[PDB]
RNA sequence: AGGACCGAACCGACUAAUGUUGAAAAAUUAGCGGAUGACUUGUGGCUGGGGGUGAAAGGCCAAUCAAACCGGGAGAUAGCU
RNA sequence: CACAGGUGGUCAGGUAGAGAAUACCAAGGCGCUUGAGAGAACUCGGGUGAAGGAACUAGGCAAAAUGGUGCCGUAACUUC
RNA sequence: AAUUCCUUGUCGGGUAAGUUCCGACCUGCACGAAUGGCGUAAUGAUGGCCAGGCUGUCUCCACCCGAGACUCAGUGAAAUU
RNA sequence: GAUGUCGGCUCAUCACAUCCUGGGGCUGAAGUAGGUCCCAAGGGUAUGGCUGUUCGCCAUUUAAAGUGGUACGCGAGCUGGGUUUAGAACGUCGUGAGACAGUUCGGUCCCUAUCUGCCGUGGGCGCUGGAGAACUGAGGGGGGCUGCUCCUAGUACGAGAGGACCGGAGUGGACGCAUCACUGGUGUUCGGGUUGUCAUGCCAAUGGCACUGCCCGGUAGCUAAAUGCGGAAGAGAUAAGUGCUGAAAGCAUCUAAGCACGAAACUUGCCCCGAGAUGAGUUCUCCCUGACCCUUUAAGGGUCCUGAAGGAACGUUGAAGACGACGACGUUGAUAGGCCGGGUGUGUAAGCGCAGCGAUGCGUUGAGCUAACCGGUACUAAUGAACCGUGAGGCUUAACCU
């Protein structure tokens, strides 16, 4: 099927009659009313556009507000396109909801990430860090030796090494649903999704099962 | 990463941080106006701010502990016995920080940092 | 860890490309006071958004 | 945040009473066993403590059979069942792992008594 | 837990300090605890039991200084890392009375000797 | 009493790190040994180069030492580059 | 070099202290002739670290630790 | 053995495991009596080995405080080519 | 007119003559497990004692602890233990200076990166009207391991002992990604205790310095030892191998014609970058519809009036961040700080009273104080503007129009 696009807020417990204590993420689903679903009409898509939030309406641009109101317009954060196949669903703000879940036992979540920025080996690639003693030099925690010798002549492609760490899409998969609670528009998931409070996130029902 | 972290450190101990600015703390009071980094200024607010809204009860112990704030009895007079009630009323921004930027030395930005009633 | 090859004076400027400079992209004027001066802070001489704020 | 909270309360038991840095308390908690399931006592002193909302904890000092022993209860749990409030004294402190290494009459506790 | 340390015995025959050698589980086991087999090696022992100083047998841990916990998150610590021997070639303790308390994640029938054995949990 | 003991001044340099286009052509920091003695230091004097001096390392003799520095024989000689 | 080095003699206050140690102070003298921001990797100098405790390594290198006064009591061996 | 090539000699101790260490044997490749032999209390910034205590030395790194590094304004190098 | 040696560390990349896991032929293959050969490079592939060692021997693990290339990979990356300087001694040789492919104790490891190359990140211009967005998906990378236990079934097999296949369920080791809800670490911006001393006239109460003076606890954030998830199933085309039908060759025959199966390798499935995909793609929406003049004139050049959508700047800032960048807000306001209330954390302030000769204790008082947190609040700061961008978009031909 398809997802909803929801926001964090999570990270909570929930105690069990026997007496378990499952973790928690609460994403918060306030209806996806589809912005303009389209089929092999145009492009070989079949997928559904949609909203969630709410712009002040004052920051909304011109053109973000035309294909708003080519259909059920609704501000909203953003517009998030939504693969389906073999599936119906009209053009005008039909707003699905966490309604979709239930049955459903699946999902993923995908928020965008968490952000370190330095990085630097021994974290952005897990690596060693030689013995800060016994000698050593102005390299106890650094790379070490980026390549080879004459023969390879350089330095290979991918080699891990510094860079920018975080603040990218990280899926996650599975996570049982605890409560698809509407009414507040609640999803609770097992435990931890990217995200970063706030930070939206799609909820897609995982690809395994 | 500084994640979420607040407080400028500056450039220089836990020890500055608690007397360079101390000091102006009174300087403002004693001065009503100030000249200073606006970075300096967009900190001694958040100092020369919870200082008087101690102001508004006088008693004892808002005096001592206004006293432990600034060595300086003549300003923490000039607090709860002027700016105290002065701002009695006031919601809580008892600064205007103003700017113009732009040293001599160095190409650094100056503020001007000072109280909201200062019509003298 | 020097050069092995003069830098020609091409692939100096092609450097200083970016090296380049930025005006006062357009300065504020006061209400009250026909002041030229520089956004959110400060006139010629106390004024500002109107206001008069610092006298002389 | 507020769509919390009343998820936290919505979880949260009013049966636990009075706590202080120091009291002895006991806690009853399901044993679960195997075919069986009772309620197992925990005659213990607080060492550290909660104060989380629906998050919190005991960290209790026992010294059972031979040897000392801990115990964080996450309170509002099932298996917290019911927890006692024994012997009561005084600390003066917020943490008491100044008993770790004690044993007794060094480990000995006042009385609190208004 | 982890080569080296050193455990107590939680029954009897060879006192005292008993030094880990091997965290059997699989290759590059970092650490061992709650209740599983570990190579152990005798290094005080008392003048009689079975057991003598020197010995390589293996062993179970039975309560470490770091503690257990699952279902609400509630964790039992201890002060001090206990062991158990048992004869190496096939399982079960080789003593008699098991002293201290232990867990019931050791309830896992296949140790059962043990937890009938009269302290606690 | 003591080429005695612990330890500042003072004398020295065993370890490590930092420095290595240095703050420095051998240091800084944390440590380290000696500290009434074959101790240490101010001023001035005497030993001169195949010579001096040396509790001896070819060590020192003005950031120079298996024969100082300066000038001269000198455009040494260079079947070598 | 307006250089973290070298340079002999004299003077010697208060509290604490065995003391020309050391800490804080007198008198007196200074803030070391680029500053302002940020709060990245990594380097340098530090503080704190769950469980383990030399498994490090050529080597416990470096750290960590010990540390005062009175009293108790103190082994092989010895040129006593 | 500061001497032993074969050599991690062989046996005993220490260790879970010891080419090092300690105790022996003697087959001293090639110890040996003032270019001294064998001992030796005390002393040693001396070589080797072991243990307690201790610990970020390490498993396995985490966080934090400062000086750089980064941005801005002023001054303004270097080897090399 | 210098191409730094061994071993180690850090980080690797390839080959397959494959150690483990996977698929097969033969077996002197009952089973269980083995032996050997063929196929197979996806992934995975030990810690310590001794020694400078690589290696090796030993101890204890493991599914296994592969083999080999990469200046016997890697010192403008670390070490300096082995090894060739200068000290010194032993054995030995030499009359001696000295010497040893003998040994022993000691013994300075430099370089701020221009170019290539890499890991990240921007600024230009371009994609033919200018803009704001949402995606297609050519391509690129990531990932790919495996123990054990229960069921099948104590069944097949076996005289027993012992003991499967095929398939199914669950729980771990190692590795990776994410997240602070839990358990903890830190937390020199919170609180308290305390030694020495200087000071605020003194009492009391406080502040400065002494590593944050020492120390106990701790908010947010960051984080692992903590917590959740993951490497699959399933497709397609095959490897070795196994086959059907069948002639060449009256038989036989996996092949010649023609069909069927078949592995962690290959193409996919799973996750991420991704139209500079110059072959620069597509979809949705938005904004601009005045004059004139000068030519070398059908190619254009300039002036007046206009300057939009949107951008950029600027300011308040962010779980975003070296700088750029990216996100939120700008009075049409919660975007920062302050403020109010709450929580959390310390732990019962000060002042006053009582008791005690006093140290101190008790009451007032779970008080006082409290950040990065939660809820709320325009008190202060986020100015009207100004800047950039223009004014209906080249030809050719074709499909529908007229
Ligand atoms: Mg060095
Ligand atoms: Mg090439
Ligand atoms: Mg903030
Ligand atoms: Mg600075
Ligand atoms: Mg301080
Ligand atoms: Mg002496
Ligand atoms: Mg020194
Ligand atoms: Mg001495
Ligand atoms: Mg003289
Ligand atoms: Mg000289
Ligand atoms: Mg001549
Ligand atoms: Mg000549
Ligand atoms: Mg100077
Ligand atoms: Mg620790
Ligand atoms: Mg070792
Ligand atoms: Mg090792
Ligand atoms: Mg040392
Ligand atoms: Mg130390
Ligand atoms: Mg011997
Ligand atoms: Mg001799
Ligand atoms: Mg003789
Ligand atoms: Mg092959
Ligand atoms: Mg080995
Ligand atoms: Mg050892
Ligand atoms: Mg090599
Ligand atoms: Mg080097
Ligand atoms: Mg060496
Ligand atoms: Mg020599
Ligand atoms: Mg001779």
């Amino acid at each position: 099927m398809i997802g909803l696009v929801g926001k964090k807020v999570g990270m909570t417990r929930i105690f069990t009659e026997d007496g378990v204590s499952i973790p928690v993420t609460v994403i918060e689903v306030e209806a996806n009313r589809v912005t303009q679903v389209k089929d092999l009409a145009n492009d070989g898509y079949r997928a559904i556009q949609v909203t969630t939030g709410a712009k002040k309406a004052n920051r909304v641009t011109k053109p973000e507000a035309g294909h708003f109101a080519k259909a059920g317009v609704e501000a909203g954060r953003g517009l998030w396109e939504f693969r389906l196949a073999e599936g119906e669903e009209f053009t005008v703000g039909q707003s699905i909801s966490v309604e979709l879940f239930a049955d459903v036992k699946k999902v993923d979540v995908t928020g965008t990430s968490k952000g370190k920025g330095f990085a630097g080996t021994v974290k952005r690639w897990n690596f060693r860090t030689q013995d800060a003693t016994h000698g050593n030099s102005l390299s106890h925690r650094v790379p070490g030796s980026i390549g080879q010798n004459q023969t390879p002549g350089k330095v290979f492609k991918g080699k891990k090494m510094a860079g920018q760490m975080g603040n990218e899409r990280v899926t996650v998969q599975s996570l049982d649903v605890v409560r698809v609670d509407a009414e507040r528009n609640l999803l609770l998931v097992k435990g931890a999704v990217p995200g970063a409070t706030g930070s939206d996130l799609i909820v897609k029902p995982a690809v395994k099962a | 990463m500084r994640h979420r972290k607040s407080g400028r450190q500056l450039n220089r101990n836990s020890s500055h941080r608690q007397a360079m600015f101390r000091n102006m703390a009174g300087s403002l009071v004693r001065h009503e106006i100030i000249k200073t980094t606006l970075p300096k200024a967009k900190e001694l607010r958040r100092v020369v701010e919870p200082l008087i809204t101690l102001a508004k009860t006088d008693s004892v112990a808002n005096r001592r502990l206004a006293f432990a704030r600034t060595r300086d009895n003549e300003i923490v007079a000039k607090l709860f016995n002027e700016l105290g009630p002065r701002f009695a009323s006031r919601a809580g921004g008892y600064t205007r920080i103003l700017k113009c930027g732009f040293r001599a030395g160095d190409n650094a930005p100056m503020a001007y940092i000072e109280l909201v009633d200062r019509s003298e | 860890a020097v050069q092995q090859n003069k830098p020609t004076r091409s692939k100096r400027g092609m450097r200083r490309s970016h090296d380049a400079l930025t005006a006062v992209t357009s300065l504020s004027v006061d209400k009250t006071s026909g002041e030229k001066h520089l956004r959110h802070h400060i006139t010629a001489d106390g004024y500002y958004r109107g206001r008069k704020v610092i006298a002389k | 945040s507020n769509i919390i909270k009343q998820l936290e309360q919505e979880q949260m038991k009013q049966d636990v009473p009075s706590f202080r840095p120091g009291d002895t308390v006991e806690v009853k908690v399901w044993v679960v066993e195997g075919s069986k399931k009772r309620l197992q006592a925990f005659e213990g002193v607080v060492i550290a403590i909660r104060n989380r909302g629906l998050h919190s904890a005991f960290t209790v000092r026992k010294i059972s059979n031979g040897e000392g022993v801990e115990r964080v209860f996450q309170t509002h749990s099932p298996v917290v069942d019911s927890i006692s409030v024994k012997r009561r004294g005084a600390v003066r402190k917020a943490k008491l792992y100044y008993l770790r290494e004690r044993t007794g009459k060094a480990a000995r506790i006042k009385e609190r008594l208004n | 837990i982890q080569e080296q340390t050193m455990l107590n015995v939680a029954d009897n025959s060879g006192a005292r300090r008993v030094m880990c050698i091997k965290v059997l589980g699989g290759s590059h086991r970092r650490y061992a605890g709650v209740g599983d087999i570990i190579k152990i090696t005798i290094k005080e022992a008392i003048p009689r039991g079975k057991v003598k100083k020197g010995d390589v047998l293996k062993a179970v841990v039975v309560r470490t200084k770091k503690g257990v916990r699952r279902p609400d998150g509630s964790v039992i610590r201890f002060d001090g890392n206990a062991c158990v021997l048992l004869n190496n070639n096939s399982e079960q303790p080789i003593g008699t009375r098991i002293f201290g308390p232990v867990t019931r994640e050791l309830r896992s029938e296949k140790f059962m000797k043990i937890i009938s054995l009269a302290p606690e949990v």
